[PDB]
DNA sequence: GCCTACCGGTTCGCGAACCGGTAGGC
DNA sequence: GCCTACCGGTTCGCGAACCGGTAGGC
């Protein structure tokens, strides 16, 4: 990391690292109970301390000037080991009562619209506000970036939480991992006590949140880099590092009437809280997809399915893909286990855009997932390992759109009927889930772009 | 965990927050627990105990309200509750308790300052130590402990963190570590203990073991 | 969180005094 | 042969000063 403005003298002398380790640590420290919530920023640049409640002006600092450079080494690891407890060396870190717990820290030629895609999902203070919901600290984590080490920890505290809840585990057990979960990752709720996560919706909650911060930090890691040359243009140089090949679908265009119906036919009954309206459609084509799809182009049954997200991740959905999700997060949230989720509805899959009246417009996808062989299931169930012979799995809903009206589109099954009755009615699913364990199983086709109409 | 708090001033040093004069020590001072602005924790406002009625405050129920009220001594508790302001069997149950609840108070309060008058702070950390406790940090609270140690009985470890219980107005906290991320959360008013064993050196023992005390167990509030 | 007045425990500084060696007087 | 006024040097006694660990304050 870098120097901290709070000492004054960030940009005259350098923070200093002995060989390997750098002299300089960010503790963290919450107990739930008493509802302390605390930082400790300690550097050596001079030795500097800064202290207080994490997301508030309460706390304080001291910067102090040395006798000289060998004392400094003498009050650092002095200073260390009284707040944190252990030694500045060492080869696994141990927490110590009520001491602190060190936070391991690391002339453009486009179209119109094609611009205006690239200023949607590039627009990082507009994934900074949609961290503040979450109460993810705002102040130093866009320049402090968290470990990944550490986020795997952090996600592994979630799924134990729900290991916890599920078969209704002791409090002081869930007092722990919230405890541990709030020090990991500091968090801002002001004067107020962090609240316990004792829901099976709280961790999911805090599950979304690390999906989504994990996505922001990936958006920072590519806008910052590549080759700074005078040759080509700001939004060119951002579109180059998406590693992909958007094109404008026309609206004149045969193919884009397809999609329209698409969306107008397969609007549910029951989210009738919005109504869609495409403002765009872009063709999509990722760097070497169609290298990794060619083994399921033989697999038949193969559909063109809806698929929304947040526009904070679309950044990182063009560079890698549609990902699962890690071995380490929590299965809560998922109906049927980790994987790539699919709907033959556009407005089901639409509420993953996460839109409202203030924010009106948002991004969902159109992937040919190659589906073959379906596992079907009626109720929840968390798989692991797939039946024999079976290549994705299929929640049967109530409503389906009509198998009589399957419309094709260059070899791919696209169900862009009206809503009638299913075969079977004894699930606890409303509408069709679509799901394959494997990133190679899917490949983007389309993006569109959609402004929702509320009535407030 | 409360808004208030009353004691005997620890020490003849902090000022008072409305008259801004130094409250003398041993002196009965009242505080209110504001949110410090240099760092994350609660902090004291002191009051001289004259002080603190004129800055507005009205505490209805002094006991419920107000922290470290059991603790002082029985005529003290009644000048705050009183300046706070401004059926055979079950009344006499209830009359006969309060009546063995100041028993209990001066009691305690006659062997304190009967071990402040003879005994050093050094002979009080080595009686505690003596009988496997945990010493505290402050003059007053080692004390309070040896008080709460010879009349009731020396404090038997924790049943699942092995901490050391501490009396805290109306029960025995666990003060361990249930782990290194949490703090234990044992409560009773019935906790374990064996029998308190002072050493061989104690010549005036004789003469605080003569103030007429037998065994009996801690009472608390209602 | 950090600052600092307070506590006990040892050292340090300096003048009184103790003391032995001595040379001028008778 | 004593006595004794004078001087250098060691000891002794006691209050000032020093200091590290800490309970209380904000
Ligand atoms: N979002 C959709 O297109 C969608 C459409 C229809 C049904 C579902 C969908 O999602 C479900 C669940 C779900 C959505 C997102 C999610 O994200 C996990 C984190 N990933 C985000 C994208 O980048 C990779 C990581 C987890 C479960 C569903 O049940
Ligand atoms: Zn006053
Ligand atoms: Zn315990």
């Amino acid at each position: 990391a870098a120097v901290d403005p709070d000492s004054g003298l960030e940009h005259s002398a350098h923070v200093l690292e002995k060989g390997g380790k750098v002299f300089s640590a960010t503790l963290g420290l919450v107990d739930i109970v008493k509802g302390t919530n605390s930082y400790y920023k300690l550097q050596l640049l001079w030795i500097f301390r800064s202290w207080g409640r994490v997301g508030t002006v309460i706390g304080s600092n001291k910067l102090e000037q040395m006798p000289s450079k060998e004392d400094a080494i003498e009050h650092f690891m002095k200073l260390y080991e009284e707040k944190t407890g252990n030694a500045w060396h060492s080869k696994n870190f141990t927490k110590y009562p009520k001491k602190f717990y060190p936070l391991e820290i690391d002339k453009s030629k486009l179209p119109k619209p094609v611009q205006d895609l690239i200023k949607m999902i590039f627009d990082v203070e507009s994934m900074k506000k949609a961290m503040v919901e979450y109460e993810i600290d705002l102040q130093k984590m866009p320049l402090g970036k968290l470990s990944k080490r550490q986020i795997q920890a952090a996600y592994s505290i979630l799924s134990e939480v729900q290991q916890a809840v599920s078969q209704g585990s002791s409090d002081s057990q869930i007092l722990d991992l919230s405890n541990r979960f709030y020090t990991l990752i500091p968090h801002d709720f002001g004067m107020k006590k962090p609240p316990l996560l004792n829901n099976a919706d709280s961790v999911q909650a805090k599950v979304e949140m690390l999906d989504n911060l994990l996505d922001i930090e990936v958006a920072y890691s590519l806008l910052r880099g590549g080759s700074d040359d005078s040759s080509k243009d700001p939004i060119d140089v951002n579109y180059e590092k998406l590693k992909t090949d958007i094109k404008v679908v026309d609206r004149d265009s045969e193919e884009a009437e397809i999609i329209r119906k698409y969306v107008k036919n397969t609007h549910a009954t029951t989210h009738n809280a919005y109504d869609l309206e495409v403002i765009d459609i872009f063709k999509i084509e990722r760097e070497g997809e169609c290298q990794r799809y060619k083994p399921f182009k033989q697999l038949h049954n193969r559909r063109l399915l809806w698929h929304g997200s947040r526009t904070t991740n679309f950044a990182g959905i063009l560079s890698q893909g549609l990902r699962i999700a890690p071995p380490e997060a929590p299965v809560t949230g998922y109906m049927f286990g980790k994987g790539i989720y699919f709907a033959d509805m556009v407005s089901k899959s639409a509420n993953y855009c996460h839109t409202s009246q203030g924010d009106p417009i948002g991004l969902i996808l159109l992937g040919e997932v190659a589906l073959g062989n379906m596992y079907e299931l009626k109720h929840a169930s968390h798989i692991s390992k797939l039946p024999k012979g079976k290549h994705s799995v299929k929640g049967l809903g109530k409503t389906t759109p009509d198998p009589s009206a399957n419309i094709s589109l260059d070899g791919v099954d696209v169900p862009l009927g009206t809503g009638i009755s299913s075969g079977v009615n004894d699930t606890s699913l409303l509408y069709n889930e679509y799901i394959v364990y494997d990133i190679a199983q899917v490949n983007l086709k389309y993006l569109l772009k959609l402004k929702f109409n509320f009535k407030t | 965990d409360k808004l208030y708090r009353v004691e005997y001033a620890k020490s003849g040093r902090a000022s008072c927050k409305k008259c801004s004069e130094s409250i003398p020590k041993d002196s009965l001072r009242m505080a209110i627990m504001v949110q410090s602005p240099m760092f994350d924790g609660k902090v004291p406002h002191w009051y001289h105990f004259s002080c603190f009625w004129k800055v507005g405050h009205s505490i209805r129920h002094p006991d419920v309200e107000v922290d470290g009220f059991s603790e002082l001594r029985w005529d003290d508790q009644q000048k705050v509750k009183k300046t706070a302001e401004a059926s055979k069997k079950e009344k006499d149950k209830d009359s006969k308790l309060e009546k063995a609840l100041k028993a209990q108070n001066d009691l305690i309060w006659n062997i304190k300052d009967e071990l402040k008058k003879v005994c050093s702070t050094n002979d009080l950390k080595e009686l505690l130590i003596f009988n496997k406790q945990q010493v505290p940090s402050g003059e007053s609270a080692i004390l309070d402990r040896v008080a709460d140690g010879m009349v009731f009985g020396a404090l038997l470890p924790c049943e699942e963190c092995s901490g050391q219980l501490v009396f805290k107005s109306d029960a025995y906290y666990c003060t361990g570590d249930v782990t290194a991320w949490t703090k234990c959360m044992v409560k009773t008013q019935t906790p374990n203990r064996k029998e308190w064993v002072t050493p061989k050196e104690f010549r005036e023992i004789s003469y605080l073991k003569k103030l007429k005390v037998k065994k009996q167990d801690r009472i608390f509030p209602p």
